[PDB]
């Protein structure tokens, strides 16, 4: 499983550009397709969506009808074109792979991505930016939500993610109760509906980074981060 | 006097023998196929909606016989009604006809290579199209009329769309089935399906040609009560007597309608 | 010689049958009529699963009791969310014959087989995002009648050759081949606790077996043609079965011998699968009938009917929650009842 | 959001119509005959431990699946219950076999089968180069396993082929009458059978089993329009 | 020479069959009676559950 985006550079606010990504290792056609754009000295921002098949889109309010987003099943090649370009768009965006089904793990994988510089929605918080912190022992991060994540289904849309430095976001946890694969027993999480709680049960010196709330019932928290 | 004697002896002769037949096959064949919806096959629906048309009309058939429409006669509403009921329900027994004989050559001459045109919703799809088609062949020339002033025209499109396109295509297609059937009969019973064909198109043939010259005659030229009589009850005939041919004269149907009988 | 050993084999089933006859003081009739009746059960189809193309063969919930995978003869299966009616997957087989299908209890693999021979393992999970084919486990003389798993390393399979084998997966060898049967083998249960598996084949008997051990501990015989299908009690000491000769047979491994049978003079068809409720009190078997039947295990009266099939009823299931039952049928329908 | 898992859902969807297409297209055959019979001689000129075979030709713009069965009990009283609701059963015997009643026997079982009582067999008395051989020769006389032969004569509705000694004619068509009487005892018209003196050399054998086919669906569709 | 094994492990198999324990068949019905008894109460398809209850309707 790998994900290269390519494009990015230097382009002027009246320019264009179309940022393209390359899957290899797993079947592209089957997996959803999100952008997540990381502003500098900031949280991620979702970006764009579209679905397996090249079915239902969806855009941004911020970059609706702006950026347009284009699928090519064949050669595994993922295209969005920037017609108009703002300051504040500058950011690095990522390539994040997504399959939806039940017991599915969306959002798993996280491609390195390609940083883009120029010349209502849901709210979420998080406790705090920081909290400082030692390995050997267990903490606990919380975030909110505007309004009640558990649907009528009986479940409730929020996932975490974990940025180390220079790494791509990772996903722990999704749904609030399920670990993704591959992360080891370090993560819990529990919640109420409107309230959640991500535990560490044993930090370790390799886990430093800073920890991302999102939702999909798509927005990010304002990120805390761990101070070793 | 004699000739109204004939007329109500013909009349008699109907309502005795036709019309039990008629009214009382439509009915079952509805009844059976219904009981067994879920194992219906492409053939059924067809045989469904052309027993609904000629049921209509053998019931129909009851006001013409007794002269029965001086009763209706007064009503202006009802008279439209009525009058456009019994053109559309027409159009529909002549055109099911037509399409069952297009969808058996199909189904016999092309039988493979050929599923990917006949499927249940594409025959649904056309049941649906061939009561729209019947629809608009009967309003069209009724409201062009009503706006611009039984216009000769009109009646020359109704003679045409009912009897000689259907027939002709009815024709081509039956013929085109029974050369099917006789090369394969030839080499490796069927000779029931044989008869079976040559006389659907007979019963279609001399129930429906006469009341057609008649009205090409009228065209062309009130004053010919009983020879309208007596063309009348042969075009229902055909609706009276399709039950039989295309349901209970074959082994399928009755096998169906031996298993309502026992399990219902 | 020959003659020799049939007469001393004679002796011994001479033994136990006296011995069964002996353990038969009171026969489950008599018991039950300690118990009211179950009375009417009505079952209702909630969910209908279409998109099978052909005739469904076999299904089998997973022990999360909402996805169940199914097998139609045409080279698919199917898993199904059952709640909502989403297929999470559809599997393209290298054999459109496949005759059974399993989920492993942890929901990660899913198993088939069929006419080929070859029970080929599923991975429902990996880092690629297909179902990709794990396993073949080749080395059957004979069509595979059914599976089940007991981890996700070990299976145990029937097959049409006599035999039953209990395979490891990672290795693709069979740990331990069963034998003792003379005609195919058409179906295996697999006891709540894994330990036992008992399993009946077109002969008259139903054979019970110890995996750990690899042999056959005893045998049961009370019925007259051909056994199709076979369920665990919930207990673990007994089983029942359904046969061609159109009845049912409850047996118990304690006793080593039947203790009821089901069946009405009117139902003169074959029985195609078998199922238990989460207490046991009810028996549900499905029947060439196309319909299947509720019966009371302890009054052995017919307490309901599931007749919404059109055609014969192949394969039936029981959720371990026990909120559902789902039934596969020729027509190519599974329906969830409850 | 389970939206997604119906949009996966709805691809599976179109998939299933997509090849649901190519399985109504297609004719699946049931192939059976003893060892001695030529079957696979017969499949391996097809010219487009483990159970069934396939093999796949076509023939003018359609195509079938013929399905041999290997590896496997002798017995067929369970399996044979799959390959209902086929296109057709081919049969293949070795007429020059005497092993002969073995074939009857086993046409009687497959013929009478309730599960296949619907099913029409393409019944091949193949192997008529050797039995025309061994009746011109005579070292082997047919009267010793069936001697009504002694007392019959070839129909008058018989063709035999361009050029044939009155004897080899005469077994032919007492072989191929055994058969056809099995066939028409128990023939109530929900299924015919269609012999054919074949030889595995011979290439009409997909023409035969094409035009066999074509008459097989013809008579289905006759019964399910009410025609018969 | 191979049939007489053949035969021999089938009377070995029918002496093992033998010699195993059995019970009655009064405690094995009162057995499964009481199992049943005891969890009637948790079987949704014995009792019938409130469409509110169900999963499925």
């Amino acid at each position: 499983v790998q994900l290269v985006e390519s494009g990015g550079g230097l382009v002027q606010p009246g320019g264009s550009r179309k940022l393209s990504c390359s899957a290899s290792g797993f079947a592209f056609s089957s997996f959803g397709m999100h952008w997540v754009r990381q502003a500098p000295e900031k949280g991620l921002e979702w970006v764009a969506y579209i679905s397996s098949g090249s079915g239902t889109i969806y855009y941004a309010d911020t970059v609706k009808g702006r950026f347009t987003i284009s699928r090519d099943d064949p050669k595994n090649t993922l295209f969005l074109q920037m017609t108009s370009l703002r300051s504040e768009d500058t950011a690095m965006y990522y390539c994040v792979r997504s399959i939806y089904y039940y017991g599915s793990s969306p959002f798993d994988f996280w491609g390195q991505g390609t940083t883009l510089t120029v010349s209502s929605d849901i709210v979420m918080t998080q406790a705090t930016s920081s909290v400082p912190v030692t390995p050997g022992e267990s903490v606990s991060i919380s975030c909110r939500s505007s309004k009640s994540l558990l649907h009528s289904n009986g479940n409730t849309y929020l996932y975490w993610f974990l940025q180390r430095p220079g790494q791509s976001p990772q996903l722990l946890i999704y749904r609030m109760s399920n670990l993704a694969s591959g992360v080891p027993d370090r993560f819990s999480g529990s919640g109420s509906g409107t309230a959640f709680t991500l535990t560490i049960s044993r930090l370790e010196a390799e886990d430093v980074g800073v920890y991302y709330c999102m939702q999909h019932l798509l927005t990010f928290g304002a990120g805390t981060k761990l101070e070793l | 006097h004699q000739q109204y004697v004939i007329g109500l002896f013909l009349s008699c002769l109907y309502t005795i023998f036709l019309f039990p037949i008629g009214f009382v096959g439509n009915i079952l064949i509805l009844v059976v196929n219904i009981s067994f919806r879920e194992k219906m096959t492409i053939p059924d629906l067809y045989f469904i909606n052309l027993a609904v048309a000629d049921l209509i009309l053998v019931a129909d058939s009851l006001i013409e016989v007794f002269n029965l429409h001086e009763r209706y006669y007064d009503i202006a509403v009802l008279c439209t009604f009525m009058s456009l009921f019994l053109q559309v329900n027409m159009y529909s027994s002549v055109f099911f006809l037509t399409w069952m004989s297009f969808d058996r050559y199909i189904a016999l001459a092309r039988a493979m290579r050929c599923s990917l045109f006949r499927t249940k919703h594409h025959a649904r799809l056309s049941c649906g199209l061939i009561w729209m088609a019947s629809v608009s062949a009967t309003l069209v020339p009724f409201t062009a009329v009503h706006l611009q002033h039984d216009v000769r025209e009109v009646q020359w499109l109704e003679v045409t769309l009912g009897f000689i396109v259907p027939f002709a295509i009815i024709g081509l297609c039956y013929s085109l089935i029974v050369r099917v059937l006789v090369r394969a009969h030839r080499h490796r019973r069927r000779q029931k399906a044989l008869r079976m064909i040559l006389a659907v198109v007979l019963v279609f043939f001399v129930c429906w040609l006469p009341e057609n010259v008649f009205i090409s005659v009228h065209l062309l030229q009130h004053a010919h009560p009983l020879t309208g009589h007596i063309v009348n009850l042969a075009a229902f005939s055909n609706s009276c007597l399709n039950p039989l041919i295309y349901s209970f004269l074959g082994e399928t149907f009755r096998d169906k309608l031996r298993l309502y009988i026992e399990q219902k | 010689e020959l003659d020799q050993l049939r007469q001393e084999a004679e002796q011994l089933k001479n033994q136990i049958r006296d011995a069964r006859k002996a353990c038969a003081d009171a026969t489950l009739s008599q018991i039950t009529n300690n118990i009211d009746p179950v009375g009417r059960i009505q079952m209702r189809t909630r969910r209908t699963l279409r998109g099978h193309l052909a005739k469904i063969y076999a299904m089998h919930w997973g022990t999360d009791s909402r996805l169940l995978v199914s097998a139609s003869q045409d080279g698919k299966l199917i898993i199904w969310d059952s709640y909502t009616t989403n297929k999470v997957h559809a599997i393209p087989l290298r054999s459109s014959w496949v005759m059974t299908c399993a989920y492993a209890p942890s929901g990660n693999y899913v198993a088939c087989g069929g006419l080929d021979n070859i029970c080929s393992i599923y991975n429902l999970k990996t880092r690629e995002g297909n179902v990709r084919v794990s396993r073949e486990l080749a080395g059957h003389t004979g069509y595979l009648s059914c599976c089940r798993f007991l981890d996700d390393n070990q299976i145990v399979t029937s097959s049409g050759d006599t035999t039953c084998a209990l395979w490891d997966i990672e290795t693709g060898q069979q740990t331990t081949t069963f034998t003792g049967h003379t005609g195919d083998v058409m179906s295996l249960s697999l006891a709540p606790d894994t330990r036992l598996f008992v399993s009946g084949a077109c002969d008259a008997s139903a054979k019970l077996w110890d995996v750990r051990e690899g042999m056959c501990r005893q045998t049961f015989t009370g019925h007259e043609s051909d056994i199709n299908a076979i369920c665990f009690f919930p207990n673990g000491n007994a089983f029942a079965t359904g046969s061609d000769d159109a009845t049912c047979r409850l047996f118990d491994l304690r006793a080593d011998q039947e203790l009821m049978t089901y069946s009405h003079d009117n139902i003169i068809c074959g029985i195609t699968s078998v199922s238990f409720s989460k207490s046991g009190r009810l028996l549900l078997a499905g029947y060439d009938d196309f319909n299947c039947n509720v019966w009371d295990a302890l009054k052995a009266d017919r307490a309901g009917v599931l007749a919404g099939h059109d055609n014969r009823v192949s394969c039936l299931g029981v959720t371990d929650d026990g909120m559902a039952v789902a039934t596969g049928s020729w027509d190519s329908f599974l329906k969830i009842w409850n | 959001e389970d939206k997604a898992a119906v949009e996966r859902s709805k691809m599976i969807e179109k998939q299933l119509q997509k090849d649901k297409q190519v399985y109504r297209r297609t004719l699946r055959l049931l192939l059976l005959g003893a060892d001695n019979s030529g079957k696979s001689t017969i499949v391996k000129q097809m010219r487009i431990t483990s159970g069934i075979f396939e093999t796949k030709f076509q023939v003018d713009k359609v195509n079938f699946h013929m399905f041999d069965v290997g590896a496997q009990r002798d017995e067929r009283r369970k399996w044979i219950q799959c390959f209902n609701d086929v296109t057709a059963i081919i049969f293949v015997v070795d007429s020059s076999d005497n092993r002969l009643q073995e074939a009857l026997n086993d046409f009687d079982s497959i013929w009478n089968n309730r599960w296949l009582r619907t099913i029409s067999v393409i019944l091949f008395l193949n192997k008529q180069d050797l039995l025309a051989e061994k009746v011109l020769a005579g070292k082997s006389k047919i009267e010793d396993y069936f001697p009504e032969f002694a007392r019959y004569t070839t129909p008058e509705d018989a063709t035999p082929e361009p050029g044939e000694d009155p004897r080899v004619t005469r077994a032919k068509y007492f072989i191929r009458k055994e058969f056809v009487d099995i066939s028409t005892a128990s023939g109530d018209g929900r299924h015919i059978c269609y012999p054919h003196f074949t030889c595995a050399v011979d290439t009409e054998n997909a023409r035969r089993i094409f035009n066999d086919c074509k008459d097989i669906i013809l008579q289905m569709n006759l019964r399910e329009y009410n025609l018969v | 020479t191979a049939s007489i094994a053949q035969a021999r492990k089938l009377v070995e198999q029918l002496k093992m069959e033998a010699n195993i324990d059995r019970i009655k068949v009064s405690k094995a019905a009162a057995d499964l009676m009481a199992y049943c008894e005891a969890h009637a109460k948790e079987d949704p398809l014995l009792t019938p559950v409130p469409a509110s209850e169900n999963p499925f309707r």
